[PDB]
């Protein structure tokens, strides 16, 4: 309700830019995302919103982003390799693990992620998505 | 850079480190570790209106840290006051919170904050919440565990200090990975 004076010469609106327009979806469907802690030995949280696999229109090139819900801060960003395999966790339909070099915190660091989608419907999707990415490369 | 001084103020075992952790990693720290003195972490949102940051000053609540938290104050533009909602000791010590920080730095935007929502039943009712209404404060139910609210501090402060109360955050800008 109350006023207070804002400590900081106001900003310009500036257009909104996402990092994503020279790309298109080819998968985006929220899920939840872990962080395996080397060091702790332990899965941890990482985020909660939509992941999305996306291919650059010029260069080809695919990634994997997501965002985190409500505070809209990077939770995983990497490039999808030939190389990365998806591993369902034991007795569940609905996980998958693997292994990336992630930028999300704007620094390169290799991770190892599990990510968790609501129904297995969800999932498969994901990795059918995730796996078709990976068709390209070669032949 | 367009930045913020916050200190972050409440008992110990409320869930102050957790909050910050979690906006940090997205991680959801199951232990209680005290804080020794003041950790200060930064925070980046994007908005309609471009970068900010909030330099948070997660400051131990435990008695014996009174004096140097008040050297923490100096300078400060703004607080969260928080609670722990299943723990009723903590809402009755939040007037000393506020206290604390308006000797200090009269006239700052200040959120109260029922962290921990997520718990089946309150051991502190909605309704016996009342103390933001006594002083003007905005309030939050919150829970650092199940993500509940937990941008509300952030997004109304920043409103306050930026001036601008539609300011909306907005999808950090998704830069070009390794290869
Ligand atoms: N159930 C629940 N527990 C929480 C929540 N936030 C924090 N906690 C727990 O409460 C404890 C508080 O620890 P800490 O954050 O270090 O307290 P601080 O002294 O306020 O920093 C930790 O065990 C957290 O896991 C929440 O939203 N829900
Ligand atoms: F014990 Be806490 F980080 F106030």
């Amino acid at each position: 309700g109350p006023h207070f004076e804002p400590v900081v010469p106001l900003p310009d609106k500036i257009e909104v830019k996402t990092g994503e327009e020279d790309e298109e979806e080819f998968f985006c469907n929220r899920a939840k995302l872990f962080r395996f802690d080397v060091e702790s030995k332990e899965w941890k949280e990482r985020g909660i919103g939509n992941v999305k696999i996306l291919r650059h229109k010029t260069s080809g090139k695919i990634r994997l982003l997501m965002r985190r819900e409500q505070v809209l801060k990077i939770c995983a960003n990497h490039y999808i390799s030939p190389d990365m395999k998806l591993t369902p966790n034991a007795g569940s339909d609905r996980s998958f693990v693997w292994h990336a070099l992630d930028y999300a915190d704007e620094l390169p660091k290799p991770e190892q992620l599990a990510i968790r989608f609501k129904t297995p419907e969800e999932a498969a999707l994901f990795k059918c998505k995730f796996e078709e990415a990976q068709s390209i490369l070669k032949a | 850079q367009v930045q913020f001084k916050l200190v972050l103020v409440g008992d110990g075992g409320t869930g102050k480190t957790t909050f910050v952790k979690r906006h940090l990693t997205g991680e959801f720290e199951k232990k209680y570790v005290a804080t020794l003195g003041v950790e200060v972490h930064p925070l980046v949102f994007h908005t309609n209106r471009g970068p900010i940051k909030f330099n948070v000053w997660d400051t131990a609540g435990q008695e014996k840290f009174g004096g140097l938290r008040d050297g923490y104050y100096i300078q400060a533009q703004c607080a969260i006051i928080m609670f722990d909602v299943t723990s009723r000791v903590t809402y009755k010590n939040v007037p000393n919170w506020h206290r604390d920080l308006v000797r200090v730095c009269e006239n700052i935007p200040i959120v109260l904050c029922g962290n921990k929502v997520d718990i089946k039943d309150r051991k502190v009712k909605a309704k016996s919440i009342v103390f933001h209404r006594k002083k003007n404060l905005q309030y939050y139910d919150i829970s650092a565990k199940s993500n509940y609210n937990f941008e509300k501090p952030f997004l109304w402060l920043a409103r306050k200090l930026i001036g601008d109360p539609n300011l909306e955050f907005v999808a950090m800008p998704a830069l070009a990975p390794p290869e």
